[PDB]
C-alpha cells in the first residue's frame, strides 16, 4: 500500500533556474516500456 | 483529490520512502506505471484505484481516464517541476531535446534527479502539463535524459 502527499501546484515560476542541455538521440522503445540508445 | 503535484509514498521499505511523483487534475491522478505498478494509493482515509494503464507508455491513471492533453511545441522552453524525495518542489527551466525513434520524435529533458522523482510534471509557459518525467536513457557522460511522456485523452 502506498499513499500520496501533496507537493505543490502546477505553475510556471518566473524566477526559475535554467539549466540542462538539449541532446538529440536515436532511441528504441521496447514492449516493456524501456528506452534504448541506438 | 485537489489538483496539483503529489508525492507517491510508501512505508514498505525501511520507513518513509518516496517512490515517485504524480499529478492530480480534474479528479484524476496521473503518474508513471513503474512508480506504482498499478497499486492502489491512499489519499488519507480514502483510496484511489487505477483506471487506465499501459506498461509500454509507462503511464497509469487513477479514478478516471487520462486528462493531460497539452503537447510541447518543440520550440519553446519548458519547466520541470522536480519533486525529489525530502526536497521542496523546484521549477527547473530547460529546453527539451529530441528522442528520435522509428514512430516519430518526442521531447526529452536532460535533467538528472533521484529515482523517487519519477512522475514530476513538465510544464509549458501557459502552465499546462505536457508530459511526465522519469522514463529515459543514460547518455555517454553517465547523464540521464528522460522523455517527455504524455498520454492520449
Ligand atoms: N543514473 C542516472 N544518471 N540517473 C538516474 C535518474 C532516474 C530518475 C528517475 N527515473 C527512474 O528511476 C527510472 C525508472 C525506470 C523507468 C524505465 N522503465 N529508471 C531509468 O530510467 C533507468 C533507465 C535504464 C534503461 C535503459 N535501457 N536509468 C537507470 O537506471 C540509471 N540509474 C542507475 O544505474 C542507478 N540508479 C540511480 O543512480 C538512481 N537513478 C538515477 O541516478
Amino acid at each position: 500500500d502506498m499513499y500520496i502527499e501533496r507537493a505543490g501546484d502546477i505553475t510556471w515560476e518566473k524566477d526559475a533556474e535554467v539549466t540542462g542541455n538539449s541532446p538529440r538521440l536515436d532511441v528504441a522503445l521496447d514492449e516493456s516500456g524501456d528506452f534504448s540508445l541506438v | 483529490t485537489t489538483d496539483g503535484v503529489y508525492r507517491v509514498m510508501t512505508r514498505r521499505l525501511l520507513g518513509s520512502t518516496q517512490v515517485g511523483v504524480g499529478v492530480m487534475q480534474e479528479g484524476v491522478f496521473h503518474t508513471m506505471w513503474h512508480v506504482t505498478k498499478g497499486a492502489a494509493l491512499r489519499s488519507g482515509e480514502g483510496r484511489l484505484d487505477p483506471y487506465w494503464g499501459d506498461v509500454k507508455q509507462d503511464l497509469v491513471s487513477y479514478c478516471g481516464p487520462w486528462k493531460l492533453d497539452a503537447a510541447w511545441d518543440g520550440l519553446s522552453e519548458v519547466q520541470l517541476l522536480a519533486v525529489p524525495p525530502g526536497e521542496r518542489a523546484k521549477n527547473i527551466q530547460t529546453l527539451p531535446g529530441i528522442f528520435k525513434t522509428k514512430d516519430g520524435d518526442i521531447g526529452a529533458v536532460a535533467l538528472d534527479y533521484p529515482a523517487g522523482t519519477s512522475g514530476s510534471p513538465i510544464l509549458d509557459k501557459c502552465g499546462r502539463v505536457i508530459g511526465l518525467y522519469g522514463n529515459g536513457v543514460v547518455i555517454k557522460n553517465g547523464s540521464y535524459v528522460s522523455a517527455i511522456t504524455q498520454g492520449k485523452r
